[PDB]
């Protein structure tokens, strides 16, 4: 809610539950979880874990950053309130395939959007897939899939200004971000900007009228209530295998369903840094779920 | 203390370089055997997969002490810098590759080439018959330089092997500039040159003066 | 369901054979009871006669009780045309229908009345053969022939001369009157356009005529006479009945998503097992409520829609039943697979075209759709997120295919989960014609209800609740639901990438991925029909017509459109056309469908498609997604476009067929198998100019006039004095514009492609 940090990426993997599958934006679990290595490997992890203790520290995924902000589309919005139209039924699934296909609009018309306007996605990157082998043993060939972004696109993320946390992400812009890190992947160039105008006065946190989510967020047990009866949300698989450095073998970690972003709802909640850690496991495994909100009209 | 140290250089081709792509993937190309490009730009680049695993299999010739048959019952040398899935205490390495994209492209404009690759056209000639079946190869241009840029990352409880970890980088890189870069290299394909090799601290304190002059001086 | 629905159901699908019987023996009686006569003939069954005899309410009323029957079917075929019969006074006058009814016209063409005004075509009655060419329209084949119904008189009576009319026997029948009346038109009035077979006609009846049975049901109003005959136009306003819709979430995710070896019978294996999901979720569906396949308008593409009683007791099993299949899909397959209902009430006014308007067809729709965007956006509530995300679970190894936790197994040294070790012994069973529904022997299709597919000689041996058969038009020994599926194969997908060479070796080792998918299918659903007329075409007969035209066209006919090719067709179903084999295979089996779907239906929908080459041993999904990024780049381009191998070589599909793949790649395989190695050199360079032609515009143009001589000094003799023809072809080909450089191009990698030794 504080600043709003960007990372230019040239090429990075942001696996969607494959090698040869990589999306266009992050989720923010990925970002906490790689700060959270960073930190250990720097040393100060408790230092980080009582900064996440805090409500203070507020994080959001990751969106496209082209001469201005993105959010992603607001699900549950189609509402014919402002598209009623007496056009034909051909443009009609026009505009509905146009808007499904929609993912992410510039900060400027999001209100705009909600209008009933209707706007297209734009170039950001090209997602590609490279074949490499191993040449010694003549049967793997795998592919590995990328992001490559074009047309001074970026990343952009809106957490708290802090000094761990801006060496912390100093610290990441030379160690990737996802993926086959080691390989030519994730790699980016961090700069710090000032949050606009138009927009840190919409990013909130308590209160209850109309939110939209920007983190991929499970609310506490408490509140779900209120995000089932008048919540527009998406489901999200968060499974995978849990990095460790105190165990020779992998273990899966549990797999954690997640409300989407950007989920709307009619009031906020509150996130959990859920231990998604196997049992007998002797250190944790924190999935990151809390969440920024934006007002709508 | 946690520093991170990049290697930045320009790798300059002395001979025609193929690394070689999908057919299907770097664009369909007509030719039989196409190079590895960027997906935009469409010009060739060296990826770090193929830095790192040369570099490693380079470097298994040397700093293994013993024979392998899997990248995992390695040196310890190597695993610490360029990762073991099977080890707890190297299951990711210290060194972090970067693809290479074309950075000589207004140069090789200026000096009047039309295209930032070749056709190379060969033939095999049969020990019976001697008849010559014809053979076509894509490769990138002599003069074509590239941005290399490789990360060491410097953590507590690791700054007692790092007089050694960084005698096997520039043996690496050495070794890079007497083999051939991913191709058929045997036949003349893939000698690369390595310019402007320094180190920086870019994140965190570290004396790399020594490094430096020792990059230049032992290459 | 009861005696008497079975009874009231067969009377309202019999009901006008009579007009089939007076067609193929030119007899002058009135079709009720010629239909009346003939069923007496071969069964003994007063109900279905009387229902036959008077199911027009004119033919003496007086001598049938309040609570008969035909009182119900009467009023259901007055739905079913559309049309309300009472005022057109065609019942009453003997010598006013005699110069009314046109005998001696075929049926009309269901595109004659889509989109802008055409020529129009009539269909030949043929009886549907899974391997007979294709019946195309003509406006030829409107004179009406007795020749052409005396076969299906013969056989309709061969084939209902044993007939029990009883439960089991029921699904069967639809599809004898499938394999039979497709093709022959329900009335041939000459003020009304016959673009109706009498095959949806009867069946509509059939379901409209259970619907108000259900309804009456419900009320307790047993007087049919006063309900639906003396009070008809007040019944026609009640809101009578339901449209119903399922949608199913997943269905590409699911099939597509595999990672391992074996990907091709996991992939074939899944898509059958999914259409037989939504296949036994409209089944059972139907059977919850006591219908029947009747009531189902249209079943495909994880899409169906049904038509039923607006009665608390249908919304009660609706609800229930999506709630208990929910369960079953988060027990099964967790969040992968989400199906969700819809539902709107209409009454008989909103379809009849002389009462009807076009925006309440539309919303008759547009309510469903809209409930099912609402319950496909809130999805689980807050106890099934709670037990999802209980986590808990310390499990060190994962499925190899679908990544699944959920009950590993280790098979041939891999760590299936159970759908994924069901779908590898379904895979092998998908070879069968026939597949039984038992309570835990098979995949688990439905709650406590599991997929078997069991050989014919086992079927005896075995227990189950029901049983389809997949691609037969033949009523079997067994009554069985008949299914229409896409599943031509010529051989392993493995072995495509090798068999795209030929017998002397040319050719790529390479494989091709095609997507297809018609444009703007719900379009042409919802309004395709409203352009003309004034939107008096708007009704749910023509509509569904529309939908069985499809379903013919892309589950039965697309295997004989694959018949002698190098592919197999994984997925077939509504719009979403996937193929796979090898890659000259799979171009031409795209260009003759796209050629026959354009000359099915008239020119009036075009289709998109993407053609992805591949390597061997490439996975499968990721295969999927890039020929899907194509398919949505051809959509693109206007849509009506073929986008091969890459964005870049996107052109409409009349543009590569006429120019691409028919005219320039045969004037260069031509030309070019006339030159030696040292000459299909100059191949390579005539792409480089022409992907280097907006760089030095001018000297490309002149490099071009240079490297064209000189392939034509490099010949042979009077060889030469032969390809003095293409550098005043390809000259002209590149300096007309950039489309004819692009087609140029694609013909030129075409025939590298095609002439590759290695």
């Amino acid at each position: 809610t504080y600043k709003l940090y960007i990372m230019t990426f040239q090429n990075a993997h942001f696996g969607s539950g494959t090698l040869d599958s990589s999306k266009l934006t992050f989720s923010a679990d990925r970002i906490f979880s790689a700060l959270v290595l960073e930190a250990l490997k720097m040393g100060k992890l408790d230092a980080f874990l009582a900064e996440a203790n805090q409500d203070k520290f507020t994080l959001t995924d990751a969106f496209p950053f082209q001469f201005g902000p993105f959010l992603p589309k607001p699900i549950g919005y189609p509402k014919h309130d402002q598209i009623d139209q007496s056009v034909d039924v051909k443009e009609v699934r026009r505009q509905a395939k146009l808007s499904k296909k929609l993912q992410f609009l510039a900060l400027e018309n999001v209100d705009d959007y909600l209008n009933g306007e209707l706007f297209e996605n734009e170039e950001h990157a090209v997602i590609d897939t490279v074949t490499k082998n191993q040449p010694h043993k003549d049967d793997n060939l795998y592919q590995v899939a990328t992001t490559r972004f074009s047309n001074d696109t970026s990343l952009y993320v809106i957490a708290n200004e802090s000094d761990l946390l801006n060496e912390l992400m100093s610290s990441l812009q030379y160690s990737g971000l996802g993926g086959k890190r080691s390989s030519g992947f994730g790699r980016f160039e961090l700069d710090i900007q000032n949050i606009p105008l138009e927009l840190s006065d919409r990013l909130t946190k308590n209160h209850s009228d109309k939110v939209m989510s920007l983190t991929t967020a499970l609310p506490v047990d408490a509140d779900l209530e209120e995000a089932m009866e008048d919540g527009h949300y998406l489901l999200t698989k968060s499974s995978g295998f849990a990095f460790s450095h105190a165990t020779n073998e992998n273990y899966r970690k549990q797999d954690l369903y997640k409300f989407a972003s950007g989920s709307t709802f009619s009031k906020t909640f509150e996130g959990q840094i859920v231990d998604v850690r196997p049992l007998d496991f002797p250190h944790a495994v924190l999935n990151y779920a809390k969440p920024l909100f934006f007002k709508l009209e | 203390t946690f520093a991170k140290i990049k290697f930045s250089a320009q790798i300059r081709l002395e001979t025609g370089l193929h690394i070689g792509g999908s057919d299907a993937f770097a664009a369909i190309g007509a030719i039989d055997s196409p190079v590895i490009k960027d997906p935009i730009t469409n010009l060739p680049i060296i990826p770090g997969s193929s830095l790192k695993g040369k570099m490693r299999t380079l470097l298994a010739k040397v700093y293994n002490e013993k024979v392998a048959e899997k990248p995992s019952d390695d040196s310890d040398i190597l695993s610490r810098l360029f990762g073991n899935s099977k080890d707890k205490r190297f299951k990711m390495g210290r060194l972090i590759f970067r693809d290479a994209f074309l950075s000589n492209a207004d140069e090789l404009d200026s000096l009047g080439v039309r295209s930032y690759t070749e056709v190379k056209f060969e033939n095999t000639i049969d020990r019976i018959t001697a008849e010559a079946n014809p053979r076509q190869i894509e490769r990138a241009i002599r003069n074509s330089t590239f941005d290399f840029e490789l990360i060491y990352e410097i953590t507590d409880e690791n700054e007692n092997q790092v007089e050694e970890d960084f005698k096997v980088i520039r043996d690496g890189l050495k070794l890079l500039e007497l083999d051939y870069l991913g191709g058929s290299g045997s036949r003349g394909y893939g000698k690369v040159a390595f310019e402007n090799l320094k180190a920086t601290t870019v994140f965190g304190n570290y004396d790399v003066k020594t490094l430096n002059e020792l990059l230049t001086a032992e290459v | 369901m009861k005696k008497e629905k079975i009874d009231l159901f067969y009377g309202a699908l019999l009901h006008d054979i009579g007009k089939v019987i007076q067609r193929a023996t030119g007899e002058r009686k009135k079709h009720a009871l010629v239909g009346a006569d003939w069923f007496d003939e071969i069964a003994d069954n007063q109900v279905i006669s009387d229902q036959i005899r008077y199911h027009m309410a004119n033919y003496q009323s007086d001598k049938l009780g309040n609570d008969h029957l035909a009182y119900i079917t009467y009023i259901a075929d007055n739905i079913a045309s559309g049309v309300d019969r009472r005022q057109s006074n065609e019942e009453s006058d003997e010598d006013a229908s005699a110069k009314i009814w046109d005998t001696y016209t075929n049926q009309a063409d269901i595109f004659n009345v889509f989109g802008a005004q055409t020529d129009k075509r009539y269909f030949k009655p043929t009886v549907l053969n899974l391997k007979s060419k294709p019946n195309f329209a003509s406006a030829t084949y409107e004179p009406f022939s007795k020749g052409d119904y005396a076969a299906i008189a013969t056989r309709i009576k061969n084939e209902l001369a044993e007939f029990e009319f009883n439960q089991a026997q029921i699904d069967s029948l639809l599809n004898l009157f499938e394999a039979i009346l497709s093709f022959v038109p329900s009335s041939t009035n000459s003020k009304e356009i016959a673009d109706i077979s009498l095959a949806e006609h009867s069946r509509l009846t059939a379901a409209f005529a259970l619907a108000i049975y259900d309804y009456l049901e419900d009320k307790g109003r047993h007087n049919y006479k006063e309900d639906l005959f003396t009070k008809a136009s007040a019944f026609y306003e009640e809101e009578a009945f339901l449209l119903a819709s399922f949608d199913l979430s997943g269905i590409q995710d699911f099939i597509y998503n595999i990672a391992t070896s074996g990907a091709a019978k996991q992939l074939k294996a899944r898509s059958l097992y999914l259409d037989f999901m939504s296949e036994y979720i409209a089944d059972s569906l139907l059977d919850k409520l006591g219908l029947n396949r009747a009531n189902l308008l249209y079943v495909g593409g994880g899409h169906a829609y049904f038509v039923l009683a607006n009665t608390e007791k249908t919304v009660e099993t609706l609800v229930q039943f999506e709630k208990d299949f929910n369960q079953f899909l988060l027990a099964n397959f967790q969040t992968r697979l989400y199906v969700a209902f819809g539902w709107g009430s209409f009454a008989a006014k909103d379809i009849m075209s002389e009462l009807n308007s076009p925006e309440s067809y539309r919303q008759i729709y547009q309510k469903a759709s809209r409930m099912i965007s609402e319950k496909k956006i809130s999805r689980y509530d807050y106890r099934t997120l709670m037990l999802l995300n209980r986590g808990g679970k310390s499990s060190e190894r994962e499925c190899e295919i679908c990544h699944s936790v959920e009950n590993l197994v280790s098979y041939h040294d891999q760590k299936v989960c159970d759908i994924c070790r069901g779908l590898y012994q379904f895979s092998k069973e998908i070879a069968h014609d026939h597949f039984i529904i038992t309570e835990n022997e098979g995949l688990p299709i439905g709650p406590n209800a599991c997929l078997k597919g069991v050989a014919f000689e086992k079927l005896s041996q075995e227990s189950f609740s029901r049983v389809y058969v997949k691609n037969d038009y033949k009523a079997g020994t067994i009554k069985a639901t008949h299914v229409f599926v896409g599943d031509y194969q010529c051989d392993e997908i493995h072995k495509y990438a090798a068999l795209s060479k030929n017998e002397d070796g040319l050719g790529i080792k390479r494989l091709a991925v095609v997507r297809l998918d018609v444009d703007d299918l719900g379009a042409a659903f919802m309004a395709g029909f409203s352009r003309q007329g004034n939107g008096q075409y708007s009704t749910l007969s023509r509509s569904a017509t529309f939908s069985r035209s499809m379903s013919l066209f892309f589950k039965v006919y697309i295997n004989q459109f694959a018949s002698d090719k190098k592919l197999s067709i994984i997925y077939a179903g509504g719009d979403d056309v996937f193929a796979i084999g090898s890659w000259q295979d799979i171009i031409a089996f795209t260009v003759e469908l796209r050629q026959n779907f354009i000359k099915w239906t008239n020119g009036k929908l075009t289709l998109s498609a993407g053609i992805g080459l591949f390597a061997d041993k490439t996975p499968i999904s990721l295969m999927a997604h890039q020929t899907g990024e194509l398919e949505e780049a051809a959509k693109g381009n206007e849509k009506d476009s073929i986008s091969l191998f890459s964005s870049d070589y996107t052109f409409k599909f009349d543009r590569f067929i006429t120019n691409v793949y028919d005219d320039k790649l045969e004037q260069i395989r031509y030309f070019f198998n006339h030159q030696d190695e040292r000459g299909k050199n100059f191949i390579y360079k005539l792409i480089e100019l022409l992907r280097n032609y907006e760089s030095e515009e001018k000297m490309n143009v002149a490099r071009l006039a240079y490297y064209l001589t000189r392939l034509e000094e490099l010949t042979d003799k009077d060889e030469r004095d032969k390809f003095k023809q293409f550098k005043k072809l390809f000259f002209k080909w590149y300096t007309n514009n950039e489309s004819d450089r692009k087609e140029a191009e694609l013909a030129l990698l075409l025939y590298v492609y095609e002439i590759r030794k290695d």
